[PDB]
């Protein structure tokens, strides 16, 4: 249990079990996006990978290689990572799995370095937290390869396994690819050494800034900021000193780093301070860069208290500067992912009409992490927005960035057969590391997209899962004092009973937990009182 | 490698000075030259510094490329200790817009030849105007690609779509032949500081009072001035009836505007006899 | 519980306190 | 003690936090008019960018929004109407 590998275990059982991913929605999706758009093609790829996290289901993939094939350089490595999204908490078989797609250690394995590269990487997805079995063949992997692409895949796929486990060994491995000065291995680096050393404070933090000041690579210096701003997580005053270092910066990239140092230092702590900071930020820079993160940056200090982001961001959505827009409907889809606020949903159907493609990109995805696992039934403007989703993917007028936006929108709002949310808060009100920190690196997607894979770190099932001493499921049923209609699933493609007699073992929403009653005389009584999760039930019988 | 929309394009406050001045020099026609600095990676290019080309008596041509020109001028340059390799050419399109004729492109696959990633610049002298500056550069696209009907560049970055393309490089042919760069400017501290000392006036300025005389003169006539406009307004305020029509107004009020030059001139007036006021005065204490 | 309305009530005025730096903000931004 | 000691602080942040409130409001509407003009004047720009638009006059109408009115130099011709033109 303290492994997790028994967690991800029923996690994967009960995704696969309950998968209702609609496949239509994906072959709609592959039939409008035009051959030549490399970037609509990764959109459904990723979209792909988004609706099918842990589900294990790749029927889409195996039905369509003739269209995969058509991928080319980065759209192939991100085809191959897309698998480990899919295959997420597979431990036994995700070394079989991706043998195929494996560097093969002997001059005849006919792999492009993009494939096997994306293979390391979605090991990488496949483990994340849980490296011990694969840390050592990633390391292996990094230490007998001089190509970009490969050393790319092996760093990221390295941080990802080894997330937070403070490793002195990997930290050094990873410190000399950085010191190669390649433009690309560099950049995953930058943001892996970040994510070993999440929160640590570790006088290391110095060392990546000193190097961030040496190298001339626009790419090694973002991951780096990046990197440092992950290694102050949690730290709140301790951190002052180096975001203030930061911010004072010359370089616009190394300020970008210090307004995300800024974010994760006071993530959830709703400080007048930083607060204050990040909006002085928003208007005196000079860089669009550096306003665009500090609006952001709101999202991420707010998401304790997410009815007070709508109101802070408000003023700044009405801005002149698209990319203060930009950062203010992301700062609300962070804030209010999956609470259906209708203040956020307010001020984001604006923006999904700008007259700038990127804002709608930002407002259309901010609209589906706010969406996310809601019905039709729940709130009406959930059905307009998806025919709104339909109608951008449809049209072939609409701008690239904007048609992106919707196919990721319609990808999120499908998430993991929609079995996941996107929670940054435990139900214990502890912050999940790995959702701030995927939420964090997703939403540099602008700059490199196989970033985007980091929002499945964000999703948390929303499973009601029963356990006996055995640590095995029972079937046994509970009540759900609220109408069946409220949380249901949508229909396909083409006063009322209050007792929805469930399986306990079942997709029980955020919403639907104050409804949850064990019925009394049932075999199974619950040791606690707990509506939501893996519960541990004691047999009466 | 891939050519791919991350690329950008960084030209010195020095390299853009001297494009704009040299373009406005010869505004009535299109005067060229090339861009001295390197290749700093396959996706950032660096700009320092032009100089200008001695152009042939064409004035719709580029094709006086002067070898010897940039080979003494290159070398002359080695020996100022700045052995900075051409990075790229501009050309000047006074209101014609940032795109490529079929001459302009002829050139830069004759460039392209020698360096496969060289940056065309188009500077727009006339257009460039107080605040915003009208520049592009361009880079031309592999027509074997195009014929493979496949995009010419993978973007992983979002920032080459940030700027709208004009529609007359639509009918230019742009993203089909050739495509935009997007542009930065790159600003060292020092230059900002020295920048920001041109437009300080002298700090005499202040000590020139205004003479008496002449001052309560203008004093004077802005006063009868404010007389003619509160009598217009008494009449425009009186005149207006219940249905007063806002657009009329607009197309014609009394003298011309009663109100609006009544507040000018309160103001203009106000200021320079406050501004007397300190001078005089500040004089008296500390002189 | 009855000292949780003044301990939301002080947090949500130190939270509309910043607001007056952010609308300075943009008074000069804008 | 309870009652005369630590409740009175909610009776005093409210008195605070109402006119803080309206401060605020009163000071952002004074920056979002602004923020609106110039969203605008900007918005201009783009709107002096379209090309212009011709001067009419329908010498005759037809049914179902159909128009062949007088061009300044060269004629008439037939054409439909607007969306919004009774």
């Amino acid at each position: 249990i303290l492994s997790g590998e028994t967690s991800i275990q029923l996690t994967l059982q009960f995704l696969y079990s309950h998968n209702k991913s609609d496949l239509l929605i994906l072959k709609t999706i592959k039939q409008s996006v035009e051959m030549r758009n490399s970037v609509c093609h990764s959109a459904t790829i990723y979209a792909n990978a988004i609706m099918h996290a842990g589900t294990t289901v790749d029927t889409f993939l195996r039905e369509n290689l003739d269209w995969l094939s058509r991928a080319t350089n980065w759209a192939k490595f991100s085809a191959t990572a897309g698998l480990g999204v899919i295959h997420r908490g597979h431990l036994q078989q995700g070394r079989s799995l991706m043998a195929p797609y494996l560097p093969q250690g002997g001059a005849g394995g006919g792999g492009s370095p993009y494939s096997e590269g994306g293979a390391l990487y979605a090991l990488g997805l496949i483990h994340a937290n849980h490296g011990e079995g694969i840390k050592q063949f990633l390391r292996d992997s990094l230490r007998s390869t001089n190509v970009e692409v490969i050393q790319h895949g092996a760093c990221l796929g390295l941080g990802l396994a080894a997330l937070g486990t403070a490793d002195e060994d990997v930290f050094e491995d990873i410190k000399n690819v950085l010191y190669t000065d390649s433009a690309v291995a560099g950049e995953a680096a930058g943001i892996s050494m970040g994510l070993l050393m999440v929160g640590t404070a570790s006088e290391k933090a110095g060392e990546m800034l000193a190097y961030a000041h040496e190298t001339q690579h626009e790419k090694i210096i973002r991951g780096l900021a990046l990197g440092i701003a992950l290694t102050v997580y949690g730290r709140e005053e301790e951190a002052d000193t180096l975001i203030e270092q930061m911010t004072r910066d010359q370089d616009p990239i190394l300020r970008y780093g210090g307004m995300y140092a800024l974010a994760l230092a006071y993530r959830g702590t709703s400080n007048n301070k930083a607060i204050r900071q990040l909006l002085h930020f928003a208007v005196s820079d000079v860089s669009d860069d550096v306003r665009r993160t500090a609006v952001l940056a709101l999202g991420f200090v707010l998401y304790s208290e997410p009815e007070q982001t709508p109101r802070i961001v408000s003023l700044l959505s009405e801005s002149y500067n698209p990319h203060v827009r930009y950062g203010a409907a992301l700062a609300v889809g962070i804030s209010c992912a999956g609470t259906g606020l209708s203040e956020a949903i307010s001020l984001l159907e604006p923006l999904t009409s700008d007259v700038v493609d990127f804002v709608r990109q930002g407002a259309l995805i901010a609209m589906a992490m706010v969406m996310v696992q809601i019905t039709e039934a729940m709130d009406s403007r959930v059905g307009t927005f998806r025919r709104q989703l339909e109608k951008i993917i449809l049209d072939k007028h609409e701008d690239t960035m904007s048609k992106m936006g919707a196919i990721l929108a319609s990808g999120i709002l499908d998430a993991g057969g929609r079995n996941v949310t996107i929670r940054l808060l435990s139900k214990s009100k502890h912050d999940k590391i790995t959702a701030v920190v995927g939420l964090a690196v997703f939403s540099q997607f602008w700059y490199w997209y196989p970033l985007i894979y980091f929002i499945s770190l964000a999703f948390s099932p929303t499973a009601f899962v029963g356990l006996n001493y055995d640590l095995k499921v029972p079937k046994f049923d509970f009540l759900s004092h609220a109408k069946p209609s409220l949380f249901e699933y949508p229909k396909p493609t083409t006063a009322e009973p209050c007792f929805e007699t469930i399986t306990n073992p079942a997709r029980v929403v955020p919403a639907q937990e104050k409804f949850i009653k064990f019925l009394e005389g049932s075999r199974y009584m619950p040791v606690k009182l707990a509506a939501s999760g893996f519960v541990l039930l004691k047999d009466l019988r | 490698p891939t050519l791919d929309t991350s690329e950008q394009v960084y030209i010195s406050s020095l390299a853009l000075l001297k494009m704009l001045k040299h373009g406005r020099a010869g505004v009535p026609m299109e005067v060229m030259g090339l861009m001295l600095g390197e290749f700093v990676d396959e996706y950032t290019v660096k700009v320092v510094d032009v100089f200008a080309m001695p152009q042939s008596g064409t004035g719709v041509s580029v094709e006086a490329v002067d070898p010897v020109f940039q080979t003494n001028m290159l070398d002359m340059l080695k020996q100022i200790g700045r052995p900075e390799m051409v990075v790229g050419w501009y050309h000047s399109h006074p209101g014609f817009g940032c795109w490529l004729s079929g001459v302009d492109i002829n050139t830069q696959q004759s460039f392209e030849a020698l360096n496969q990633r060289a940056v065309a610049v188009v500077v727009d002298p006339i257009q460039s105007v107080k605040g915003k500056v009208v520049m592009d550069a361009f880079r031309l696209i592999n027509p074997q690609t195009m014929m493979l009907g496949q995009e010419p560049r993978q973007t992983t970055s979002n920032l080459g779509h940030l700027n709208k393309p004009s529609i007359q490089a639509l009918i230019h042919g742009l993203n089909r032949h050739y495509y935009s760069i997007a542009i930065n400017y790159r600003k060292n501290e020092l230059e900002e500081k020295m920048l920001l000392n041109l437009h300080k006036k002298k700090w005499n300025d202040g000590l020139t009072l205004k003479k008496f005389d002449v001052h309560s003169k203008t004093n004077e006539q802005t006063v009868q001035e404010m007389l003619g406009l509160a009598i217009k307004y008494n009449k425009a305020v009186q005149e207006e009836d219940e249905l007063t029509p806002e657009k009329l107004v607009i197309a014609k009020v009394g003298r011309q505007d009663a109100k609006k030059h009544l507040e000018e001139h309160v103001s203009n007036l106000m200021s320079s006899n406050i501004i007397q006021t300190l001078g005089t005065m500040l004089d008296t204490v500390i002189f | 519980d009855l000292y949780g309305r003044l301990k939301s009530l002080e947090r949500q005025i130190e939270f509309k306190g910043i607001q007056e730096e952010y609308v300075k903000d943009e008074l000069k931004n804008l | 003690g309870l009652r005369q000691y630590y409740l009175q602080h909610i009776h005093e942040l409210q008195l605070r936090v109402r006119n803080k409130n309206h401060n605020l409001q009163r000071l952002e509407a004074q920056r979002n008019d602004l923020n609106s003009h110039v969203r605008a004047l900007k918005e201009e720009l783009q709107l002096l960018q379209e090309p212009g638009s011709y001067v009419g006059e329908v010498v005759k109408v037809m049914g179902k929004s159909k128009v062949l009115v007088k061009v300044h130099p060269e004629g008439k011709y037939v054409v439909d109407i607007d969306k919004n033109i009774d």
